[PDB]
C-alpha cells in the first residue's frame, strides 16, 4: 500500500490475515478446501506419494492393482483398488513426494518425506490455486506468513542434559536457543523433531497465557491459568488489547517510542548551558 | 514507572491477609428503610472507604484539609472515595477448604 | 446513455443455429431408435450440442453488434468493463442456454428464448431452481466467511 | 446493588454468595463454640464446603443453587470472567463508545477526494465541547453555562455559531465506517464540510473500496479527540494517503461505472 | 378514461377467498355455531372425547359452550386486552358403584376468539398465526445410505405423540426394529403379535434369503409374554421386569390410542400406499390383555419386495409435496389445547386420590390455570405467534398467508440443509417458487401460490381441467401432487379453437417433466398462468422479463410500502388490483341495494331496498402497527344509488377500489452529473411541491404510574424547579392539551415521584440556596419526548386502577398513553423502489429549471441510472416505460396479465397514435421543428437508429415507435447528444426512513452497571464497535487511537472526566497510567485466590495502585 | 492530501516516526500557545474567514508545515526530556 520498502514496527500478521479472509466472501471446491487445507487433516481423495526414490513396476491383476518402488536394494510394494487414477507408468524412476494416483495429499505424509519445505511449499501452491481459480489476485506473502507461523511448533524427541522432558512440545527458537547455549555450556543438545500442527491447535498451544487463557475453551483454560505459575512478556497485540495497554505496534512500536523532538535554536542553547558545566 | 512482565501464581494467607483491610461479619449489606450501608457488613465504610469525597460518616471534616486520618466516631478515615474501587477484606475460616478448581 | 428496449437486438443467425440443433437432436433421436447408443451418451452429446450451439450465438452477437451497432449502449457497457459479462448479454439477447435440476443433473431441454422475447411459464420455473441456489449459496456463505477470518487473526496475531 | 427506579436492586449475585457463606460460616462457628454432637458438626461442614464451591462457582457439582423462587442459576466468579459476556473476552473485545454517530449515506459528487459530508445537527451534537470552548474564547458567552443553555434552545442557533462551528472543524479529522468491516480499509478517514438534510455524503471513489452501495445502507462515524490520533488519522488512515490495496497492490481508488463509461 | 385489457386466455374459475384458509381453520375447529351432538371428531371436540373419561370415582364429559367476550373488539384493543370467550363443559362426575352422579356445568378459562378479517387481538397487541409445514405421518421407504443395496423402512406417527419406528437390515440377514436410539429384534415382536415360523414362512415365503435369515427359534420358544418381559428387560434395563408392568408400559406405547396416534392423515396415506385397509390409527390393538395386528406384514413384504426389486416398490422422497402436510392454525391451537387437557388430567388424578368420595362437586375437582396458561403462553410467546404486519393492506394479506417450516417440531438455522431450501419438483402451482425473505430465513418462509386450496387433511390441492380427447372441459378438478404424478398436463397458453385444441404438438409436464406430446394424450389443463405465483408477485407486470432475483426483491419490496395522502393507482395494472382490496376488508362495500342517505366524515347512513336504515361507522385516523395512518375517506354522495357491492368508502392505500401503493411519475433513464451513480435517485421539487410521496406516522408514547414503598407517584401540573413558560400546553392535571405542537424533550405527561435519601453534591447544593431554587418532598418522572421526534398531539389515554373492565399489572395506579403524529415529506435521503426490484435511496433534489424537460416544456420528474439495468437482467420496467408513455400521452390506463399480455407490435400501435396525438397536436400551433432536433437526428442516424434521407418528422415517428425521444437540459439549453427513452412508471415509497435511525451523540448518560454508554438508537448512546474494527486499527496501528476508544471514550470514570476537564479547559486530553481495566482485572485475580505480580523488565515489583487502597 | 506528504517521506525513514514526531510537537505548541514557533509570519498557516485573515486553531497544520521547514532536530535521546521541559518552561512561559 505504498510501494516502497516497508516501516519498521508495522504489524503484518493482522494485514495478512485481513488480505486472506477478505474475498472468502467470494468462494462458491472452495471454502472447505481452503479449511481442509488450514486445518492440514485428513483428506478425502487421499493419494498415495512416493518415499524412497526408484522405478515404477506396476503389476495389474483384475481385481487388485499392486505398485513396486524398485530401488537398487529397496522394493516399497503399494496396494491401490481399480479406480485409482494414476499419473505414472512401469518403469518410471519418480522422487519420494511426488504422488502416484490423482487425489490430494495428506500433509503429514510430505512432512515424512520431504521435511518441512516441500509441506509449505505444497501449502502455498494449493491456495494460490484456489484463489487463482476463482479470479482473485493475492500476493502470496501473507500465506507465507501464516504458513510460517504454522510450522513453529516443535517436539523434544529425547531430552538429553536438558531440564525438560521427552515428548514435549514448544517453539522453534527456545529449542535452538538452549541448544546453542547446551553446546556452549559443554553439554550436549536436545534433539528435537520438527511438528505440523493445526491451526486451531497452534493458537491454542502458544505461552502467552493471557491470550491463550481469553481466547477459547476459557473454562479449563482458566484452569489452566490456575495451573500456570507462570510469567507473560506481552508479546502480542491481544494480551496488549485485553489489558487496555499501548500496543507494541506502529506508533506504539518500542522503536520509535521515545523519539524526541526539540528546535535548532533552544536545542543550542540548552547544549550550550550543558557544556558550561 | 510503567510495567512491563506480568507474572502469575499462587496464593499464601498471610498475603491475603496483607490485601484484606479487615473482616467482614454481617450478612447485611445496606439498609432498606435508611439505605445505610451497616456496620462490619458488606458495604461497611470504614472498611472500604467513604462513597463521598472528605468526609468521615459522623461529620467531622468535609474538606480536603486532612488526609487519611480515621474519624473514630464512624471509622472512616478522610480521603478519595474511589478507593472502593481497589480494596478487599476477608473472611476466615472456621474450617480450611478446597479451592475448587484443583479439585474440579 | 440510455437504454431501450430495441437495443437488446437479435441476430438471425439464432434461429438458423436452432434449426440446425433441432435437426441435429433429431439424429441424435434417430440413432437412439436403431439402439446404436445408450440413453446415457445420448444425453452426453445433447449437452455437447447445446454448449457449442450457445458459444456459437454469443460470438454471433457480439460480431454482430461490432459490426452493425458499435455506439450500442450494451455493447459499450460490455466492452468498458463497467457493468456486465458476456453471459448477461447473452441472456438478454441470445437464449439463457440450461439449467439444471436440484439433484445437480441438467435439464435435456434448453430455454430457448432470451428475457425480451419473454419466457414461457416452464422456462421460468426451470430457472428459478438455479436462482435459489444462488440466493442460499451467499446466505450461507457470510458467516463461515467472518469465522475464518476470526480465527486466522487469533493464530497470527502476533 | 444499586437502586433501579421500581425500587428493586440491581444486584450482583456475589452479594447473595458472600452473604450465604457468612451466615454459614459463623453459624459454625458458634456451633463449634459450644460442642455440639458430631453428626450435625458434619453436615455443617458439608454445607460449608458446598457453599464456598458455590462462591467459587456455582454450577460444578450437583444443582447450581438459585434464589427461592426462581430456575435461573446465579453468576459466580467464574461466570464473571469467563463466557462470551465475561471480562476476558466481552469487555476488551466489542464494546459501545461515546462521540459517535449512525446515519445513512448518499453520493456527494462535487467534493475532493478528502472530504465527507457532515448533517449540521450531527456536527453540532459531535463537535458540542470544542464548540463550548470557543463560544467562551469568544465574546458569545461568558462560561460554559451560559453556552449551554442558550445551546439548550434550538430557536438560539444564530449564525455566529455557525461560524465559531465551521472554525473549530478547520483541519479536524472524522473517521467514516461500515459494518462489517472485512479489511483495513473498511474504516477510513475524511476532512469533514458541513451540509444540509439529515444524510452523511459521501466520495463516490470510495464506495467500492467499501463495498457499499446507495441501496439504503447504514454508516457509522466517530472522531479521535487527541492530538496524537489526530497525527494518526491524518498521516496513515486518510483516504487520499492509502490508495493501493495491502492485499496485492493495485488501486482500490481506480475508477468505476459512470466514469469509465464516459471516458 | 379507456381501460385497455390485453391477454387471449379466458380463465373459467376466479380466485377463491384468499384469506379462506386462516378463518376457515379456525372455524373448523371451533364449531361454535352447530349444536352438540352434531359436533364431528374434530379439533376441541376431538380432543374432549380422547381425552375423558379420568380413570384414577369417573367423570366423563357431555359437551361444551362458549360464552361471549364482556367486550367488543375496538373496546377490546382500547383497554388492551385479549378478545376472547369462556368456556363451559358438562360434566358427569359418576361413581360406578353407588351411582352418584355430581353433573355440572364447570368453566374452563378463556380462548381467544378470531377477529373478522382472520387476525387476532391479544392484550390490545394485533397478532397473527402462520401455518407450519412438516413430514406427513404414515409410512415411507428411504435407501439405506450405508448398505447400498438395501433400504430403511421408516414409520412416523403425529408429533409428540410417540417416536418413530425404524425397520432395518442387520448384517446376516434377520431385520431389527430400532427404537427410542435402539436396536432390538423384530421378530421378537412377531412372536409378541402371534407370529410363528409357520406365519412367517407361510405368508413372506417368496424370499426366504432374509425371511430365514430372519428366522430364530429361540424367541418361538418364549411365548408372548415372556417375549413381553424380556423386551421390557431389553428397552427398559435396570428395571422389575413384571409381566403386569410390561403389558401396562408397552400397551402406553404400542397399543394406547390417548398417548399414541398414527395421523388419520398418516393412516389414509398407508392406508393408500400399502393397498391395504387399516381398522384404528395405532400400532397395536390392545385386545385380551395381549395385542393384535395393525400394519406389521405388509409393510415387511414391501420391504422386502423393494429389497428384492419388485416392481411396484420405491422409495418415497421426503421432500416431495405428496409427503409433506402443512398444519394450520386450527391444528396448532388443537395440539396446545391437548396438551392442557392432559396437564389438567394428571392434575386431577393427583386430586382423584385425596378427599372425601362423596362431596365432590366436579366444579371443585378441576383447575382452571395450566389449561389457560398453555393456551396464553402460545399465544404470546411462541415462534409461530407473530407480531402480525399492517404496514399496508397487501402487506397484511401477505402475512396471513404466509408459510413456515421453523417453530416447535421443526428444524432450527443451524441444523438447516439446502434442499430444505430449494424448491421441489412439485411446488408447481402450490408454493410460490420465488416469493420468500433473502438472508437466513431464504428458502423456509414462503407463501401460498393462488389458486391453491388446502384439503382437511392438510395436504395442497391444486385446480387442473379435465382433457376429453381434443377437448378441455368446463369442470375442474382439485388434486394433490400424488394424483398429478399420473398423467400429462399441457400448459395454459396452448392456442385453443374453442374447446377443441387449436395446436399441434403440445407442450406438456408428464411426471413434472418438459415434453412434446401429441393432443391425444393430454388429460388435464392448467387453468392459468396465475395458479403458478403468488398474489403479491402476480402484482409486477412483465414478470417474463425479469431475472428472479428483482422479481424476489420487488414482490418482498411491494410489502413496504406507504399509503399516501394524495394516492394514486398505478398506470400499469395486472387486473388483480380489486380482489385484492375487495378481499382486504379494508374498503367497504354495499351489501344491499339502496340510496345514500347521508353523507359525513365519520359515518355513513344508507337506505336499503330492506328499507332497513343503516348507518357504518368509519375508522378515521387509525394508528397502525408500525405508526401509519388508517382511514376509510368516503366516496360517494347523498342522492345517488348504489347496487351490491359497490365501493362506499376508500380504505387506506386505495383508489376506487384499485389497489394505491405509490404514484405514477414521469421519468427518463440517463445519467447525471454523478447523481446517479450506483442506484441513487434524482427528484424534482414539483414533487414536493404537489404534494407527492407525502405521509402520516402516529407515534405512541406511554407513562405508567405506579404505587412505591419510598411513596407512591402522582401525575400533577406541578414538578420541581419549573418554569410556568415551559409548561404553557398541559391541562390542569397536567396532560397536554389536544392539538399542541411539541418539539424533543418538553413535557407530556408531569409525574411526580416521591424522594429517598442520599446525598447531593456541596456545590449545586451551594447554588440551589445561593439563587433561590429550593427542592421539595419529590422529584421530576415527566414523559419528554426522545431526540429527533416532534410533531402534533392528536389523541390522549387515561385510564385508571378502578374502572371497569381495566387488568393491569399490580402496583399501577393508572397510566396515560399519549398518540402523537407527524405529516412527513420526501427530503433528501428517502428511500425509494418500482416494481420490478430497482431500489435506492433519493440523492438530491433539485431546483425545476435544473431539470431536462421535453419539446413541449413538460420536465422530466425522476431520473434514473440506466447502468444498473444490464447487470440485473430485469428488462420488464423498460417495456413499463413505453406502456406509461403511452398511457400519459393518451389518458389511459392498461390491464397485462402476467405471462400472456401487450407484446411489442401493439405496443408499436399505441406508441404510433400516442406520436400522432403529441406531434400533430403540437404542429396545430405552427410551431415546426428546431435546430437542435435536426442536428441530434442527424447525429443519432449517423449511429443507425433511423433509416436516413427521410424528413426529420419520418425520423421523430420512428424514434417514438423505438421509444426514445429529444430533450434539453434545463440547465444549459442545449439538447442531450442522443435520444433517451423516458415514459411513466409507477413508484412506491419505503417504509423506513433515517428518523429512527439518525442519532449521534457527544456525551450524556451512562451504564448505572457497567458506566457504558448507553445503546440503541431510541436512548441517546453510542454505536456498537465490533472487534473487526479493532483488528483494522491494529493494522493500521493508530494505536492511542486504539486506547483512547478503550477507556477515554468508553466505560473509563476518571480519564474521561479528565478529558471533558481538559477540553472545556482547551488544552490536550492526557494519557492515563494504570489501566482501569487493568486494575479491576488484578483485582479480579486477586478475588480468586491468584497473586499476580505486576513487573518491570528487571523483576521490580511495580505498584500500580500508587498505594491508594493498599495498606 | 496533505501537502508535502511524498517529501515528509522523504525526510523521515519510518512512517512512524514522523507520526510520533507531529504528535509530540503539536503537544509542545500547544502547551506553549503557539508563541514559540519557528515560523515567519508569511509561513504562518493562514485561515480565511469572513472578518478575514487569522491563524489556524489546529497545531497539526502547524507542525506539519514546520516539519517541511528543517529546523526541528529530532531523534532518540538528543537530551534527557527533563532538562527540557524544565529549559522550555524557562525561555518560553505562558
Ligand atoms: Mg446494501
Ligand atoms: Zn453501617
Amino acid at each position: 500500500s505504498m510501494a516502497r520498502p516497508v516501516s519498521i514496527g508495522e504489524a503484518v500478521g493482522i494485514v495478512a490475515a485481513q488480505s486472506i479472509g477478505e474475498p472468502g466472501t467470494q468462494l462458491t471446491q472452495g471454502l472447505p478446501r481452503v479449511i481442509e487445507l488450514f486445518e492440514a487433516r485428513r483428506p478425502k481423495a487421499k493419494a498415495v506419494i512416493s518415499e524412497i526414490d526408484g522405478v515404477v513396476r506396476i503389476e495389474e491383476t483384475e481385481e487388485k492393482l499392486s505398485v513396486f518402488v524398485e530401488s537398487e536394494g529397496f522394493s516399497k510394494e503399494y496396494k491401490l483398488p481399480k479406480e485409482a487414477r494414476l499419473l505414472v507408468k512401469d518403469g518410471d524412476y519418480v522422487e519420494a513426494g511426488q504422488p502416484l494416483t490423482r487425489g490430494a495429499i495428506d500433509p503429514h505424509q510430505l512432512l515424512e518425506a520431504k521435511g518441512p519445505e516441500a509441506v509449505e511449499r505444497y501449502l502455498v501452491e494449493e491456495i494460490q490455486k484456489v484463489y487463482r481459480a476463482q479470479g482473485v489476485k493475492l500476493h502470496d506473502k501473507h500465506i507465507e506468513i501464516v504458513v510460517r507461523q504454522m510450522m513453529k511448533y516443535v517436539e523434544v524427541t529425547d531430552p538429553g542434559d536438558s531440564r525438560l522432558l521427552e515428548g514435549q512440545v514448544l517453539e522453534k527458537w527456545d529449542v535452538e536457543a538452549l541448544n546453542e547455549r547446551l553446546i556452549a555450556e559443554g553439554k550436549t543438545p536436545v534433539a528435537w523433531k520438527p511438528l505440523l500442527m493445526g491451526v486451531t491447535k497452534s493458537a491454542l498451544s502458544t505461552k502467552s497465557w493471557l491470550s491463550a487463557a481469553s481466547f477459547q475453551n476459557t473454562t479449563h483454560v482458566l484452569t489452566e491459568a490456575a495451573i500456570a505459575g507462570k510469567k507473560d512478556e506481552l508479546i502480542g497485540l491481544k494480551e496488549n488489547v485485553i489489558l487496555g495497554r499501548l500496543i507494541p505496534a506502529g506508533t506504539g512500536s518500542d522503536f520509535v517510542r521515545f523519539t524526541q523532538v526539540v528546535d535548532q535554536k533552544t536545542l543550542k542553547a540548552i547544549e550550550e548551558a550543558r557544556k558550561e558545566a | 514507572k510503567e510495567v512491563r512482565k506480568v507474572r502469575i501464581a499462587l496464593a499464601s494467607p498471610e498475603k491475603i491477609r496483607s490485601w484484606s483491610y479487615g473482616e467482614v461479619e454481617k450478612p447485611e449489606t445496606i439498609n432498606y428503610r435508611t439505605l445505610k450501608p451497616e456496620r462490619d457488613g458488606l458495604f461497611d465504610e470504614r472498611i472500604f472507604g467513604p462513597i463521598k469525597d472528605y468526609e468521615c460518616a459522623c461529620g467531622k471534616y468535609k474538606r480536603q484539609r486532612f488526609e487519611g486520618k480515621v474519624c473514630e466516631r464512624c471509622g472512616v478515615e478522610v480521603t478519595k472515595s474511589i478507593v472502593r474501587r481497589y480494596r478487599m477484606g476477608h473472611i476466615e475460616l472456621a474450617t480450611p477448604a478446597a479451592h475448587i478448581w484443583f479439585v474440579k | 446513455i440510455t437504454i431501450g428496449i430495441d437495443d437488446a437486438v437479435i441476430p438471425e443467425e439464432k434461429k438458423q443455429y436452432l434449426e440446425e440443433a433441432d435437426r441435429k437432436l433429431l439424429q441424435i433421436e434417430q440413432a437412439y431408435e436403431m439402439g446404436f447408443l445408450t440413453d446415457r451418451e445420448r444425453y452426453d452429446q445433447i449437452l455437447q450440442l447445446w454448449t457449442e450451439t450457445t458459444e456459437k450465438v454469443t460470438q454471433a452477437v457480439f460480431k454482430n453488434f461490432e459490426e452493425n451497432y458499435p455506439f450500442n449502449p450494451l455493447y459499450v457497457m460490455a466492452q468498458s468493463g463497467a457493468r456486465g459479462n458476456p453471459q448477461q448479454i447473452r441472456q438478454l439477447c441470445g437464449l439463457r442456454g440450461l439449467m439444471q435440476k436440484p439433484s445437480g443433473e441438467t435439464f435435456e431441454v434448453p430455454v430457448r428464448s432470451s428475457f425480451r422475447e419473454g419466457l414461457t411459464v416452464l422456462e421460468y420455473f426451470i430457472s428459478s431452481h438455479g436462482a435459489r441456489k444462488g440466493g442460499a449459496d451467499t446466505a450461507l456463505r457470510t458467516a463461515d466467511s467472518g469465522y475464518l477470518t476470526r480465527k486466522l487473526v487469533d493464530v497470527t496475531h502476533e | 446493588m444499586v437502586q433501579v427506579d421500581g425500587g428493586r436492586f440491581a444486584t450482583s449475585d456475589l452479594n447473595d454468595l458472600y452473604r450465604r457463606l457468612i451466615n454459614r460460616n459463623n453459624r459454625l462457628k458458634k456451633l463449634l463454640a459450644q460442642g455440639a454432637p458430631e453428626i450435625i458438626i458434619r453436615n455443617e461442614k458439608r454445607m460449608l464446603q458446598e457453599a464456598v464451591d458455590a462462591l467459587l462457582d456455582n454450577g460444578r457439582r450437583g444443582a447450581p443453587v438459585t434464589n427461592p423462587g426462581s430456575d435461573r442459576p446465579l453468576r459466580s466468579l467464574t461466570d464473571i470472567l469467563s463466557g462470551k459476556q465475561g471480562r476476558f473476552r466481552q469487555n476488551l473485545l466489542g464494546k459501545r463508545v461515546d462521540y459517535s454517530g449512525r446515519s445513512v449515506i448518499v453520493v456527494g459528487p462535487q467534493l475532493k477526494l478528502h472530504q465527507c459530508g457532515l448533517p449540521k445537527r450531527m456536527a453540532l451534537e459531535l463537535f458540542k465541547p470544542f464548540l463550548l470552548k470557543k463560544m467562551e474564547e469568544k465574546g458569545i458567552a461568558p462560561n460554559v453555562k451560559a453556552a449551554r443553555r442558550m445551546l439548550e434552545r434550538q430557536r438560539d442557533i444564530k449564525d455566529e455559531v455557525w461560524d465559531a462551528l465551521e472554525e473549530v472543524i478547520h483541519g479536524k479529522v472524522v473517521l467514516l465506517n461500515r459494518a462489517p468491516t472485512l479489511h483495513r480499509l473498511g474504516i477510513q478517514a475524511f476532512q469533514p464540510v458541513l451540509v444540509e438534510g439529515q444524510s452523511i455524503q459521501l466520495h463516490p471513489l470510495v464506495c467500492e473500496a467499501f463495498n457499499a452501495d446507495f441501496d439504503g445502507d447504514q454508516m457509522a462515524v466517530h472522531v479521535p479527540l487527541s492530538s496524537f490520533a489526530q497525527a494518526e488519522a491524518r498521516i496513515q488512515m486518510l483516504s487520499a494517503h492509502n490508495l493501493l490495496s495491502p492485499a496485492s497492490g493495485e488501486p482500490l481508488a481506480k475508477p468505476s461505472r459512470d466514469i469509465i463509461l464516459g471516458l | 378514461m379507456e381501460i385497455k385489457r390485453f391477454g387471449r386466455i379466458r380463465e373459467v374459475i376466479p380466485l377463491p377467498p384468499l384469506t379462506e384458509i386462516q378463518v376457515e381453520s379456525y372455524r373448523r375447529a371451533l364449531q361454535a355455531d352447530v349444536p352438540p351432538e352434531k359436533r364431528e371428531n374434530v379439533g376441541i371436540q376431538a380432543a374432549f372425547r380422547e381425552t375423558f373419561p379420568i380413570e384414577e370415582l369417573v367423570l366423563d364429559f357431555l359437551e361444551y359452550r362458549l360464552g361471549e367476550p364482556p367486550f367488543p373488539q375496538d373496546e377490546c384493543r382500547e383497554k388492551d386486552l385479549t378478545y376472547q370467550a369462556p368456556l363451559y363443559a358438562r360434566l358427569q362426575l359418576i361413581h360406578k358403584d353407588t351411582g352418584l352422579i355430581k353433573e355440572d356445568e364447570v368453566f374452563l378459562g378463556h380462548i381467544p376468539l378470531m377477529t373478522e378479517d382472520g387476525s387476532f387481538i391479544i392484550n390490545g397487541a394485533d397478532r397473527v398465526i402462520v401455518s407450519q409445514i412438516h413430514r406427513s405421518p404414515g409410512v415411507y421407504f428411504t435407501p439405506d445410505p450405508a448398505r447400498p443395496g438395501r433400504y430403511i423402512a421408516s414409520i412416523i406417527p403425529l408429533p409428540k405423540r410417540g417416536p418413530w419406528i425404524d425397520l432395518e437390515v442387520e448384517p446376516n440377514g434377520v431385520v431389527s426394529m430400532k427404537v427410542n436410539k435402539r436396536k432390538f429384534p423384530l421378530v421378537l415382536l412377531l412372536r409378541v403379535l402371534g407370529y410363528d415360523q409357520e406365519t412367517l414362512a407361510r405368508e413372506l415365503g417368496a424370499y426366504g434369503e432374509l425371511v430365514q435369515g430372519l428366522m430364530d427359534e429361540s424367541v418361538f420358544a418364549m411365548r408372548p409374554e415372556e417375549a413381553l418381559i424380556r423386551l421390557f428387560t431389553l428397552l427398559r434395563p435396570g428395571d422389575p421386569p413384571k409381566r403386569d408392568k410390561a403389558v401396562a408400559y408397552v400397551y402406553g406405547l404400542i397399543a394406547d390410542p390417548r398417548r399414541y396416534d398414527l395421523g388419520e392423515a398418516g393412516r389414509y396415506k398407508a392406508e393408500e400406499k400399502l393397498g391395504i385397509r387399516l381398522s384404528g390409527r395405532t400400532l397395536a390393538r390392545f385386545e385380551d390383555g395381549e395385542f393384535k395386528d395393525e400394519v406389521f406384514l405388509p409393510t415387511l413384504r414391501y420391504l422386502f419386495a423393494l429389497t428384492a426389486g419388485v416392481p411396484g416398490h420405491e422409495v418415497d422422497d421426503i421432500d416431495h409435496l405428496g409427503n409433506r402436510r402443512i398444519r394450520t392454525v386450527g391444528e396448532l391451537m388443537t395440539d396446545q389445547f391437548r396438551v392442557g387437557l392432559a396437564r389438567l388430567a394428571r392434575g386431577v388424578r393427583e386430586r382423584m386420590l385425596m378427599g372425601s368420595e362423596d362431596s365432590l362437586t366436579p366444579a371443585k375437582l378441576v383447575n382452571s390455570r395450566p389449561l389457560e396458561a398453555a393456551i396464553r403462553e402460545f399465544f404470546s410467546r411462541s415462534q409461530l405467534s407473530q407480531f402480525k404486519d399492517e404496514t399496508n393492506p397487501l402487506s397484511s394479506l401477505r402475512h396471513k398467508r404466509r408459510i413456515s417450516a421453523l417453530g416447535p417440531g421443526g428444524l432450527t438455522r443451524e441444523r438447516a440443509g439446502f434442499d430444505v431450501r430449494d424448491v421441489h419438483r412439485t411446488h408447481y402451482g402450490r408454493i410460490c417458487p420465488v416469493e420468500t425473505p433473502e438472508g437466513a430465513n431464504i428458502g423456509l418462509i414462503t407463501s401460498l401460490a393462488a389458486y391453491a386450496r388446502v384439503d382437511e387433511l392438510g395436504f395442497i390441492r391444486t385446480p387442473y381441467r379435465r382433457v376429453v380427447g381434443g377437448v378441455v372441459t368446463d369442470e375442474v378438478v382439485y388434486m394433490t401432487a400424488t394424483e398429478e404424478d399420473r398423467y400429462t398436463i399441457a400448459q395454459a397458453n396452448t392456442p385453443l379453437e374453442g374447446n377443441r385444441i387449436a395446436a399441434e404438438r403440445v407442450v406438456a409436464r408428464r411426471k413434472g417433466e418438459p415434453v412434446i406430446v401429441s393432443p391425444e394424450e393430454v388429460e388435464f389443463m392448467d387453468v392459468s398462468p396465475k395458479q403458478v405465483f403468488s398474489v403479491n408477485t402476480n402484482l409486477i407486470p412483465f414478470l417474463e422479463h425479469d431475472d428472479a432475483n428483482r422479481a424476489l426483491m420487488g414482490s418482498n419490496m411491494q410489502t413496504q410500502a406507504v399509503p399516501l395522502i394524495r394516492a394514486q393507482a398505478p398506470v400499469v395494472m395486472t387486473g388483480l388490483e380489486e380482489r385484492v382490496v375487495r378481499d382486504s376488508l379494508a374498503a367497504l362495500y354495499a351489501e344491499e341495494d339502496g340510496e345514500v342517505a347521508k353523507v359525513d366524515g365519520n359515518r355513513i347512513v344508507v337506505r336499503y331496498e330492506d328499507g332497513r336504515l343503516v348507518e357504518y361507522p368509519l375508522r378515521r385516523f387509525y394508528r397502525s402497527n408500525q405508526g401509519t395512518a388508517l382511514d376509510q375517506r368516503p366516496r360517494v354522495v347523498v342522492g345517488q344509488r348504489v347496487r351490491k357491492g359497490d365501493l362506499l368508502a376508500d380504505g387506506p392505500a386505495s383508489e376506487n377500489g384499485f389497489l394505491a401503493l405509490g404514484q405514477n411519475v414521469l421519468v427518463a433513464i440517463m445519467p447525471f452529473d454523478g447523481y446517479n451513480f450506483e442506484d441513487a435517485i434524482v427528484i424534482s421539487e414539483e414533487l414536493l411541491k404537489r404534494d407527492f410521496y407525502t405521509s402520516i406516522h402516529i407515534e405512541r408514547y406511554e407513562i405508567e404510574a405506579r404505587d412505591t414503598k419510598l411513596g407512591p407517584e402522582r401525575i400533577t401540573r406541578d414538578i420541581p424547579h419549573l418554569s410556568e413558560a415551559a409548561l404553557r400546553d398541559l391541562d390542569e392535571e397536567g396532560v397536554v392539551r389536544i392539538g399542541a405542537e411539541v418539539k424533543p424533550g418538553d413535557i407530556l405527561v408531569g409525574r411526580t415521584s416521591f424522594k429517598g435519601e442520599s446525598e447531593p453534591t456541596p456545590e449545586e447544593r451551594l447554588l440551589r440556596s445561593i439563587f433561590g431554587e429550593k427542592a421539595r418532598d419529590v422529584k421530576d418522572t415527566s414523559l419528554r419526548v426522545p431526540p429527533g421526534e416532534g410533531g402534533i398531539v392528536v389523541r390522549t389515554v387515561r385510564l385508571r386502577r378502578g374502572d371497569p373492565g381495566v387488568e393491569l399489572k399490580p402496583g399501577v395506579r393508572e397510566v396515560v398513553r399519549v398518540y402523537v403524529a407527524q405529516k412527513r415529506k420526501l427530503q433528501v435521503g428517502d428511500k425509494l423502489a418500482n416494481r420490478h426490484g430497482n431500489k435506492g435511496v433519493v440523492a438530491k433534489i433539485l431546483p425545476v429549471e435544473d431539470m431536462p424537460h421535453l419539446p413541449d416544456g413538460t420536465p422530466v420528474d425522476v431520473i434514473l441510472n440506466p447502468l444498473g439495468v444490464p447487470s440485473r437482467m430485469n428488462l420488464g420496467q423498460i417495456l413499463e416505460t413505453h406502456l406509461g408513455l403511452a398511457g400519459y400521452f393518451l389518458g389511459q390506463r392498461y390491464i397485462s396479465p402476467i405471462f400472456d399480455g401487450a407484446k411489442e407490435p401493439e405496443i408499436k400501435e399505441l406508441l404510433a397514435q400516442a406520436f400522432e396525438v403529441y406531434f400533430g397536436k403540437r404542429k396545430g400551433e405552427g410551431f415546426g421543428v428546431d435546430k437542435r432536433e435536426v442536428e441530434v437526428l442527424r447525429r443519432a442516424e449517423k449511429l443507425g437508429l433511423v433509416t436516413p434521407g427521410k424528413t426529420p418528422e419520418e425520423q421523430l415517428k420512428e424514434l417514438f415507435l423505438q421509444g426514445k425521444v429529444v430533450l434539453y437540459d434545463g440547465r444549459t439549453g442545449e439538447p442531450i447528444e442522443g435520444p433517451i427513452v423516458v415514459g411513466q412508471m409507477f413508484i412506491m415509497k419505503l417504509y423506513h426512513m433515517v428518523e429512527d435511525k439518525m442519532h449521534a451523540r457527544s456525551t450524556g448518560p451512562y451504564s448505572l452497571i457497567t458506566q457504558q454508554p448507553l445503546g440503541g438508537k431510541a436512548q441517546f448512546g453510542g454505536q456498537r464497535f465490533g472487534e473487526m474494527e479493532v483488528w483494522a486499527l491494529e493494522a493500521y496501528g493508530a494505536a492511542h487511537t486504539l486506547q483512547e476508544m478503550l477507556t477515554l471514550k468508553s466505560d473509563d470514570i476518571e480519564g474521561r472526566n479528565a478529558a471533558y476537564e481538559a477540553i472545556i479547559k482547551g488544552e490536550d486530553v492526557p494519557e492515563p497510567s494504570v489501566p482501569e481495566s487493568f486494575r479491576v482485572l488484578v483485582k479480579e485475580l486477586q478475588a480468586l485466590a491468584l497473586d499476580v505480580q505486576t513487573l518491570d523488565e528487571k523483576d521490580n515489583p511495580v505498584d500500580i495502585f500508587e498505594g491508594l487502597a493498599s495498606k | 492530501a496533505e501537502p508535502g506528504i511524498d517529501k515528509l517521506f522523504g525526510m523521515v525513514d519510518s512512517k512512524y516516526r514522523l507520526t510520533v514526531v507531529v504528535a509530540k510537537r503539536a503537544q509542545q505548541l500547544l502547551r506553549h500557545g503557539f508563541k514559540n514557533t519557528v515560523l515567519e509570519p508569511e509561513e504562518r498557516p493562514k485561515m480565511q474567514t469572513l472578518e478575514g485573515l487569522f491563524d489556524d486553531p489546529n497545531a497539526v497544520t502547524w507542525a506539519m508545515k514546520e516539519l517541511l521547514t528543517g529546523r526541528l532536530v529530532f531523534g532518540e535521546n538528543l537530551v534527557p526530556e527533563d532538562r527540557l521541559q524544565k529549559e522550555m518552561e524557562r525561555l518560553y512561559p505562558v
